[PDB]
RNA sequence: GUGAAGAGGGAAACAACCCAGACCGCCAGCUAAGGUCCCAAAGUCAUGGUUAAGUGGGAAACGAUGUGGGAAGGCCCAGAC
RNA sequence: GAUGUCGGCUCAUCACAUCCUGGGGCUGAAGUAGGUCCCAAGGGUGAUGCUGUUCGCCAUUUAAAGUGGUACGCGAGCUGG
RNA sequence: GCUGAAAGCAUCUAAGCACGAAACUUGCCCCGAGAUGAGUUCUCCCUGACCCUUUAAGGGUCCUGAAGGAACGUUGAAGAC
């Protein structure tokens, strides 16, 4: 006998909503690409996608500990001589919610296209209203 | 801490109002309120305050020493109020005070003109007298640091706009 | 304002103080006692 | 506020009685005539749409005739959006005139400018030339030298060199406006505006007086 | 001693460091150095402390009421500070 | 079994131990001026006489004429004193 | 700097409340949904059959070809092409 093996085109696919309104940013987010990733299936396959949809809400009342609210600092370049910019925790909140818990994600998540399918099914908002209600998704805590 | 132990006593014709942290006073004065820390347990008793740290808070003793400092500044504050008293030293310098607003002429180029907070009201004696009234006893102190900032005691005269009981301590330049 | 990496108390009215986890001299008497810790 | 949409007409000059010559542009602004109100409920902004001119019948397309015909007004030679400030309001139909710019007194004009072609970088960026004698071998236009060496081991993104230069849009802004001419559409501000004769030109208040 | 003339695991990568020398095959188990939140296998382990700087996760003489303890002192309820 | 040397030229980019401009404390800071230290890289920071010269010294400017890194930046860009 | 304990006092800091520079982020200008995360509004156009099977988001056949676009030509203060 070989080892069973997940079949991408009958993999069953669920939706949880999950509130993350007072979450530490971090435990957060490894539980959430734990579940992206499948993981938690007994079926879990390293080359095929057997995660869930999981969408956030209120991504603007993640917490963190200690002084990391304003000396949690973001770089990034972007290809240009000059280049280096840099965009405190508060400062991400105050423009973008989403972004933070998106990357946070991103960089808890497997490098190669198959990672990038897994971060595909993560929606963030910033809000605690989503436009999803079609795909009936299960309240999930963390 | 041993500053938070003596209890403030709440006088004739002023009440308190707890909700837990946020805290009420009102008086013959007017309205003051704030929402104290986590950690300082307030304890109105018979017509007394007493103040003592929670549990599971390290420091709760100097955050109920300065809860009990705020809350007897409010008490002492809803009655009598507070009074700064400022001074304008300088030829030239004067002070107006015109509903609202205070207007100083300072030797600038420009006229001053200084918006006052809420509870603050102001009145002049003379025009190198500034007396603030007030409830709040931060907001006036900010508000006399406020005046002063616009010309700060210099230390060849002493010009500038100073608080009434106030030391300068000028010097000579060189010499002669 | 001196700048020194050792601040220390020059007279009886020289007082040290932690303000935002830098050891600063103020002192009440000589303009010219304040120090900070860089 | 918004602006209009107008064309060049030409550069001349305005002589006052004191014996002052004025160089002006002549911008011929024409009734702009509004063809869709975009609102926040729907389109998520608020601004006007404008027409202006007039289009052969055979060149426009159904499509195009179609959203003029909504509107219920006549073809333009094209469509422009101004974003609406909070007061302001418009209804679809209206034409606006040159009067709006009756007490502006500074606008910011907006064209293309005209197209220099592939051009080098002298011209585009201002280079200096290298000796023309001295024995210097094939070498008195060319850029020189464009990087560092090892180290960096390229050339950094956003280095000046050849390529297309004009042929883009140009805004100058702060232009005084000499005359308003309410019956021959005209509007006469002081300098030099972007563009060859007979471009479209965007006249807006100037943003930043 | 190791490389030379040695593989493999670990050390982010990294002849010569650590554990440990590869007869061949097995979709068997058990361990060493290193690990057990996630990338990436296995403790979001139990019990007590200790640090708040991101120490951890780069630096000295030299400074400082930053805190967790210990052993000794002086003063003092007539009354210390 | 080849990594062209110096200077100039053309073109640069970055660091901050900031020359100028900006903020501030101390003065043996009256003002005008400064001195010294702290913060701060947004922009700007000479063209000439001699010398192959970098430099230097001049003679006049300037708001100021910064200092280093970049194969003492740059010869499949140029020159070659 | 203000109020303010620890550490009867004090103390810009610990709770809490203010300020403050050509840095920062905007505001001025340009590009920009391959922003594969490819978005949005208005408008225009096509609503005939038949057959064969593996049956599937299947393939042909005949009739039909619309919105539009291209080609070609007269050309351009557009442009190596």
């Amino acid at each position: 006998m070989k080892t069973f093996t997940a079949k991408p085109e009958t993999v069953k696919r669920d939706w949880y909503v999950v509130d993350a309104t007072g979450k530490t940013l971090g435990r957060l987010a490894t539980e959430l690409a734990r579940r992206l990733r499948g993981k938690h299936k007994a079926e879990y396959t390293p080359h095929v996608d057997t995660g869930d949809y999981i969408i956030v809400l209120n991504a603007d009342k993640v917490a963190v500990t200690g002084n990391k609210r304003t000396d949690k600092v973001y770089y990034h370049h972007t290809g240009h001589i000059g280049g280096i910019k840099q965009a405190t925790f508060e400062e991400m909140i105050a423009r973008r919610p989403e972004r933070v818990i998106e990357i946070a994600v991103k960089g808890m998540l497997p490098k190669g296209p198959l990672g990038r399918a897994m971060f595909r099914k993560l929606k963030v908002y910033a809000g605690n209203e989503h436009n999803h209600a079609a795909q009936q998704p299960q309240v999930l805590d963390i | 801490s041993r500053v938070a132990k003596a209890p403030v006593v709440v006088p004739a014709g002023v009440d308190v109002k707890i909700n837990g942290q946020v805290i009420t006073i009102k008086g013959k004065n007017g309205e003051l309120t704030r929402t104290l820390n986590d950690a300082v347990e307030v304890k109105h008793a018979d017509n007394t305050l007493t103040f003592g740290p929670r549990d599971g808070y390290a420091d709760g003793w100097a955050q109920a020493g300065t809860a009990r400092a705020l809350l007897n500044s409010m008490v002492i504050g809803v009655t009598e109020g507070f009074t700064k008293k400022l001074q304008l030293v300088g030829v030239g310098y004067r002070a107006a005070v015109k509903g609202n607003v205070i207007n100083l002429s300072l030797g600038f180029s420009h006229p001053v003109d200084h918006q006052l907070p809420a509870g603050i009201t102001a009145e002049c004696p003379t025009q190198t007298e500034i007396v603030l009234k007030g409830a709040d006893k931060q907001v006036i102190g900010q508000v006399a640091a406020d005046l002063r900032a616009y010309r700060r005691p210099e230390p060849y005269k002493g010009k500038g706009v100073r608080y009434a009981d106030e030391v300068v301590r000028t010097k000579e330049a060189k010499k002669k | 304002m001196k700048v020194r990496a050792s601040v220390k108390k020059l007279c009886r009215n020289c007082k040290i103080v932690k303000r935002d986890g830098v050891i600063r001299v103020i002192c009440s008497a000589e303009p010219k006692h304040k120090q900070r810790q860089g | 506020m918004i602006g209009l949409v107008g064309k060049k007409v030409g550069m001349t000059r305005i002589f006052t009685e004191d014996g002052v010559s004025i160089p002006v542009t002549v911008i011929e602004v024409e009734a702009n005539r509004v063809t869709q109100v975009k609102d926040l409920a729907n389109d998520g902004y608020r601004a006007i749409q404008v027409t202006t001119g007039a289009k052969k019948a055979n060149r426009v397309t159904k499509p195009e005739a179609g959203h003029f015909a909504k509107a219920g007004v006549e073809a333009g030679r094209g469509l422009w959006e101004f974003r609406l400030a909070e007061g302001e309001e418009f209804t679809v139909g209206q034409s606006i005139s040159v009067e709006l710019f009756a007490d502006v007194k500074k606008v910011d004009v907006t064209g293309t400018s005209k197209g220099k072609g592939f051009a080098g970088t002298v011209k585009r960026w201002n280079f200096r030339t290298q000796d023309a004698t001295h024995g210097n071998s094939l070498s008195h236009r060319v850029p020189g030298s464009i990087g560092q060496n090892q180290t960096p081991g390229k050339v950094f993104k956003g280095k000046k060199m050849a390529g297309q230069m004009g042929n883009e849009r140009v805004t100058v802004q702060s232009l005084d406006v000499v005359r308003v001419d309410a019956e021959r559409n005209l509007l006469l501000v002081k300098g030099a505006v972007p563009g060859a004769t007979g471009s479209d030109l965007i006249v807006k208040p100037a943003v930043k007086a």
